[PDB]
C-alpha cells in the first residue's frame, strides 16, 4: 500500500526561488520513485522531472532545466523541489506522483497522485477582502424571481460567499478567480430567490477568508 | 596532493597483494562503486598490473 | 519534439458511447495512458497499456488503437462521467500530455434567467460604479454588452462563466461592469443587452441617474 | 528511452548463486556482515538491483 501527501500552498514575489516536496509515505523509500508534473490554469498537464531516491538518478524538462532543480533523501523519505528566477506565469498548481517506471517492467505512468501544491505569484500580500452588497429597484422583479448580489474585490486566495449564513444554495452564481490589474484577485456570488421575499424577508450575505482569518456580514436593501 | 583533476597523479601497482577487504574499504572512504565488477568479487578477481 | 492533439470538449447522455482519440506526429509504441480528473484536481489513472485496464476502473471504460494513433472510449456514459481526460504519451524521457477532453452530462438547453441590479450608494460613495448583468440556469456560449446614454459601447465588463452545474447541465454567466463615480453621472441612462445562443432578443434592462 | 527505462533491472550479487529455474521476487539488501544493516549502507549492503 502507498500513499503520498503534499505541502500546503505558497505565495511569493516573482524572480525568487520557491521550495516545495512530497512526502514518500507507504511502502518504501527504496522501492518508491517521485516524479514532479506542473499544471497551469487554463492548461493540461506538463512534466517537470523525475528522480528515484535509492539510485540517485534525475532529469528535467527540455524547458525546465536550471529553472527547475530536484532533489531527494531517506532521512525525510521524500522529493524536494525547488524552482528559481520563477515568472509571473508560474502561478501554478504542481503535482508529484509515483514514476511505475521504477522496478519490474511496470511502464512510465503514475498509479498514485498526491493532493496538489498551489504556487501564486503577485505582488500583493496577505490580506483581508473588501465587501458590499447590491441594492436592485423594485421594478427588477420578473416572473415571480428577484436577484440578490454579493461582492467581493481587493482580496489576496479563497473567499466562501454564502448567502443566509450558508442555508441558501438554490441558484448560486459565482465567479472563478478573476485578478486586477493591481495584483489583487476579486470574487462576487449571486442568487435568485422569490420576487416577493424581497423587502417581506430578511435576507443577508456574508464573506469568510480563511487565509486572513476574518469575515464580513452585510445587509443587502433595495433603492428607488 | 592531487588536488585538480589537471596533471592528475596516477600510479603502477604490480608485482603485489591487495586486500581490497581492508584496504580502500576503511572508514574514512564514504562511497565506493564499480563498473564490470561487484566489490565482493574484486576482492578476488586478480588481473596483471 | 513528440506532440499530441487530443480531439476538445464533448456533451453526451447516460447510456450512448463515446469515443476520442489523440493524434501524433510520430509513431507512439503503444506506450500512451490516459487519465480521469476533475477540472483542477489530482487525476486518477484508467488505461495504461492500450489493452490493459487497471485495478479499481470497471470494464465501462476502454480504449483501443496502436503506433501512431488510438482512440479512448466509454462503451456507456454514467452521471459520474461528469470530468475531463487526458491523453498521456510516454514513450520517450521528455513526458507530455494532451490539452485535456472534457465531456459534459448531457440534459437539453434551456432558457436563461436575466437579471441586473445597479450599485449600491456604498459602491457610489467610493468613487465608482458597477453594474452586474446575469445569466442563469441556461450549452455555454453567451455574451453581454452596454448601451449607456443609447450608444453602443464594448470592452468594460468582466465576463465570468460558472462550470457546469450538475443537476441540468446548465451554466450560469454572471457578468459585471466596472468603471467610475464620472462615468457613472456622466450618461443619462445605463442599459446591459444580454445575447445569448437561446433568446429572443437582446434582453434590455437599464436604469437611470436617480435609480 | 534517452536516460530512461529504468523498468528493467538486475541483480549485481547474491547471498549464493541461484538454482537452475530459481526466481527471487524479493529485494532484499544484502548483508555485509561486518556491520549492521537495517537500512541503506556502504559496500555490500547495497540496493542489490
Amino acid at each position: 500500500q502507498v500513499q503520498l501527501v503534499q505541502s500546503g500552498a505558497e505565495v511569493k514575489k516573482p524572480g525568487s526561488s520557491v521550495k516545495v516536496s512530497c512526502k514518500a509515505s507507504g511502502g518504501t523509500f527504496s522501492s518508491y520513485a517521485i516524479s514532479w508534473v506542473r499544471q497551469a490554469p487554463g492548461q493540461g498537464l506538463e512534466w517537470m522531472g523525475r528522480i528515484i531516491p535509492i539510485f540517485g538518478t534525475a532529469n528535467y524538462a527540455q524547458k525546465f532545466q536550471g529553472r527547475v532543480t530536484i532533489t531527494a533523501d531517506e532521512s525525510t523519505s521524500t522529493a524536494y523541489m525547488e524552482l528559481s528566477s520563477l515568472r509571473s506565469e508560474d502561478t501554478a498548481v504542481y503535482y508529484c506522483a509515483s514514476l511505475a517506471s521504477y522496478s519490474s517492467g511496470w511502464e512510465d505512468v503514475f498509479d498514485i497522485w498526491g493532493q496538489g501544491t498551489m504556487v501564486t505569484v503577485s505582488s500583493a500580500s496577505t490580506k483581508g477582502p473588501s465587501v458590499f452588497p447590491l441594492a436592485p429597484s423594485s421594478k427588477s422583479t420578473s416572473g415571480g424571481t428577484a436577484a440578490l448580489g454579493c461582492l467581493v474585490k481587493d482580496y489576496f486566495e479563497p473567499v466562501t460567499v454564502s448567502w443566509n449564513s450558508g442555508a441558501l444554495t438554490s441558484g448560486v452564481h459565482t465567479f472563478p478567480a478573476v485578478l486586477q490589474s493591481s495584483g489583487l484577485y476579486s470574487l462576487s456570488s449571486v442568487v435568485t430567490v422569490p420576487s416577493s421575499s424581497l423587502g417581506t424577508q430578511t435576507y443577508i450575505c456574508n464573506v469568510n477568508h480563511k487565509p486572513s482569518n476574518t469575515k464580513v456580514d452585510k445587509k443587502v436593501e433595495p433603492k428607488s | 596532493r592531487f588536488a585538480s583533476v589537471y596533471a592528475w597523479n596516477r600510479k603502477r601497482i604490480s608485482n603485489c597483494v591487495a586486500d581490497y577487504s581492508v584496504l580502500y574499504n576503511f572508514a574514512p572512504f564514504f562511497a565506493f562503486k564499480c563498473y564490470g565488477v561487484s566489490p565482493t568479487k574484486l576482492n578476488d578477481l586478480c588481473f596483471t598490473n | 519534439d513528440i506532440q499530441m492533439t487530443q480531439s476538445s470538449s464533448l456533451s453526451a447522455s447516460v447510456g450512448d458511447r463515446v469515443t476520442i482519440t489523440c493524434r501524433a506526429s510520430q509513431g507512439i509504441s503503444s506506450w500512451l495512458a490516459w487519465y480521469q480528473q476533475k477540472p483542477g484536481k489530482a487525476p486518477k489513472l484508467l488505461i495504461y497499456d492500450a489493452s490493459n485496464l487497471e485495478t479499481g476502473v470497471p470494464s465501462r471504460f476502454s480504449g483501443s488503437g496502436s503506433g501512431t494513433d488510438f482512440t479512448f472510449t466509454i462503451s456507456s456514459l454514467q452521471p459520474e462521467d461528469i470530468a475531463t481526460y487526458y491523453c498521456q504519451q510516454y514513450d520517450n524521457l521528455p513526458l507530455t500530455f494532451g490539452g485535456g477532453t472534457k465531456v459534459e452530462i448531457k440534459r437539453t438547453v434551456a432558457a436563461p434567467s436575466v437579471f441586473i441590479f445597479p450599485p449600491s450608494d456604498e459602491q457610489l460613495k467610493s468613487g465608482t460604479a458597477s453594474v452586474v448583468c446575469l445569466l442563469n440556469n441556461f450549452p455555454r456560449e453567451a455574451k453581454v454588452q452596454w448601451k449607456v446614454d443609447n450608444a453602443l459601447q464594448s470592452g468594460n465588463s468582466q465576463e465570468s462563466v460558472t462550470e457546469q452545474d450538475s443537476k441540468d447541465s446548465t451554466y450560469s454567466l454572471s457578468s459585471t461592469l466596472t468603471l467610475s463615480k464620472a462615468d457613472y453621472e456622466k450618461h443619462k441612462v445605463y442599459a446591459c443587452e444580454v445575447t445569448h445562443q437561446g433568446l429572443s432578443s437582446p434582453v434590455t434592462k437599464s436604469f437611470n441617474r436617480g435609480e | 528511452k534517452v536516460g530512461g527505462n529504468y523498468n528493467y533491472l538486475y541483480r549485481l550479487f547474491r547471498k549464493s548463486n541461484l538454482k537452475p529455474f530459481e526466481r527471487d521476487i524479493s529485494t532484499e539488501i544484502y548483508q555485509a556482515g561486518n556491520k549492521p544493516c537495517n537500512g541503506v549502507a556502504g559496500f555490500n549492503c547495497y540496493f542489490p538491483l
